């Protein structure tokens, strides 16, 4: 057991689908040394109309001009560092290349895990019960139908699912009746086609998971919030307070939970008419952004993503049939504290992604490593006089959320 | 139109042939690769700036060599040979030679 | 080595003596360059075609 | 050998000196290549046949 080979044994790897779908075009080389740590994009305008027998518009208020913004910011550092004895390292590992291979994939994996977490934290749309998995064909086509009903046209729509779900869909496809090519492909390779149900389907094994967080009781809204367009023209976020909760629980609502308002329905954004899901109207839902606890008296104050705008002086920006007001009943989807891996569906222009180049540190030898279109700056220094070499890898990402109303989580339904 | 002769720099890390070819001149080859390095500015000059740059990976160089410039993108040219069906038209005008395909 | 709590390095002198014959071969080639030549055949008009 | 609980290997330097005469023989052949030649016989038309 003295002879040891050069060839390292193979390991395990994840898959990369999130980076290839999001928009990396608009936010690319925009956070430079002149802009600062944040940059903002504009928002489209909407208008309303007046109907009169003769067009006397003499006293009626004319459409007012309000402009919105969408800011993107920089995140934390993706840093991995090692320390070692360089003579022991150089025993059988020369050029320090054995470390390069399993570190870039670690950096990319952490980046995309954070990207998935951000996507599921800032998404608004919800579909189906969390417990029920995906088994049939309708569970995929529902997302495309909902996106079409909302009105998003310009851009491509994508859906991402875990490995076991795809097997089930391929197994269902093997039971077809008339398509020879589809049946043969599903029987041999077990690969579902590219366009599944009108939306581009994708599979991924590395996908972030979340925990529900204990809650209980008949929750209800206590105070009427402010949902005028002026308040939410820069962030699309609003803060609301709840009552009827449990006495005193820490972590009452985790990040990613969906809060559904029963009596407020979605509207088709252009025609401003309520949404009907064949048999029942679709209710408005929002996502918790940060963890919130419950104090004595069952009062929970939470920040949600996705705003139910019902401005009365600027009706052109409404997105909900009726105003959220005090005493309304709300519900939370899912079970008490179960853990699940959500499935994501979104439009092209839902979230962005970018990276900031990092300059070489003074009087220190460095190098640049590239993996899957990302740049990694590596530094080597010899702090400490105890044969302690040090290496570090750096990467700095940037995130942006344009409109929360084009993405979210979805599950199968019974 | 003209025929041009151009040099290839760093052949050892740029040119890769079909592993099934065994002759000196690689006559019995069906495909080949040819890399060349490129800068992000020239990458944006041609093609398009909208798609980010993704470069080929070989893990070949940096073997005992200091590296400082991460501003190189590796692009390769791909050659293929195919057997295809083509229709030949035989213009048989008698004037000034007849048989012409 | 540490060498009394430091990191003085070994002297590494380089005396390149293997490039002389390579330079000689390169100069030998560059003194007499060669190119492609087309030879005629046994036909009435092969000479003009080759030219 | 183990060499105090390690596996340092023996240095194995290679100085190839047996290829010079082989290269000389190969160059000798490549300088004067030989091929197949057909010789005529004692007939009226053997020369054209050989050509």
């Amino acid at each position: 057991s003295q002879i040891v080979l050069k060839k390292f044994l193979p390991g395990f790897m994840s898959d990369l689908v999130l980076a290839k779908t999001v928009d990396r075009q608009l936010l690319a080389g925009e956070i430079n040394s002149s802009t600062g740590d944040s940059v903002s994009f504009k928002r489209p305008h909407q208008f309303s109309s007046l109907r009169t027998p003769t067009g006397d518009i003499s006293g009626q208020n004319k459409n007012n001009l309000i402009s919105g913004k969408a800011t993107g910011r920089v995140g934390n550092y993706i840093t991995v560092a090692v320390e070692y004895q360089q003579l022991e390292e150089a025993i059988k590992l020369n050029q320090l290349e054995e470390i390069l291979a399993p570190v870039r994939q670690r950096i990319v994996t952490d980046l995309e895990t954070e990207l998935a977490h951000f996507m599921m934290n800032n998404g608004a749309l919800s579909l189906g019960s969390p417990n029920t998995p995906i088994t049939k064909w309708s569970d995929v086509a529902q997302t495309a139908s909902f996106l079409k009903d909302l009105g998003v046209n310009e851009g491509e729509n994508y859906a991402v699912m875990d490995p076991w779900s795809a097997q089930r869909l391929a197994d269902a496809q093997t039971g077809l009746h008339a398509s020879d090519q589809l049946v043969r492909t599903a029987w041999e390779n077990a690969q579902i086609p590219t366009n599944f149900g009108g939306i581009r389907a994708l599979m991924s094994n590395g996908l972030a998971s979340r925990t529900q967080g204990a809650f209980g009781g008949t929750l209800t809204v206590k105070t009427q919030p402010t949902v005028t367009y002026n308040a939410v023209k820069d962030s699309y976020q609003f803060t609301v307070t709840l009552t009827g909760a449990t006495a005193s629980v820490t972590g009452f609502l985790k990040a990613g939970d969906q809060v559904k308002f029963t009596n407020t329905y979605w509207l088709q954004q252009q025609t401003k008419q309520a949404l009907y899901n064949g048999a029942t109207p679709i209710s408005f839902t929002a996502t918790v952004t940060a963890d919130a606890n419950s104090d004595s008296g069952g009062d929970v104050t939470v920040t949600l993503s996705g705003v139910p705008i019902y401005d009365t002086t600027n009706p052109q920006y409404n997105s909900v049939s009726r105003q959220v007001e005090a005493g309304d009943a709300v519900s939370v989807v899912g079970t008490a504290s179960q853990t699940m891996k959500p499935n994501l569906f979104y439009n092209k222009f839902f979230c962005g992604l970018g990276s900031i180049p990092l300059p070489k540190l003074h009087s220190i030898d460095s190098a640049v490593a590239t993996y899957e279109g990302f740049s990694i700056r590596v530094h080597k220094y010899a702090d400490g006089d105890a044969n302690v070499q040090k290496m570090r890898f750096d990467l700095l990402p940037a995130y942006v959320c344009f409109n929360p109303h084009m993405g979210g989580q979805f599950f199968g339904n019974p | 139109q003209r025929i041009a002769i151009e040099p290839i720099y760093d052949p050892s890390r740029s040119v890769w042939f079909d592993p099934d070819a065994k002759k000196y001149d690689k006559s019995d080859a069906l495909w080949a690769f040819c890399m060349y390095s490129l800068s992000p500015e020239k990458y944006e000059a041609e093609y398009g700036k909208k798609p980010p740059t993704s470069l080929d990976v070989t893990s070949m160089t940096s073997w005992e060599y200091n590296w400082f410039g991460a501003d190189v993108i590796y692009i390769a040219k791909y050659y293929e040979v195919r057997k295809e069906s083509v229709d030949v038209i035989s213009y048989r005008h008698p004037i000034t030679g007849e048989i012409a395909t | 080595t540490k060498l009394d709590e430091q990191f003085e390095k070994y002297p590494k002198f380089e005396i390149n003596k293997v490039a002389t014959e390579l330079n000689r071969i390169i100069a030998e080639y560059r003194n007499n360059r060669i190119t492609v030549k087309f030879r005629p055949g046994d036909r009435e008009a092969s000479e003009e075609l080759a030219n």
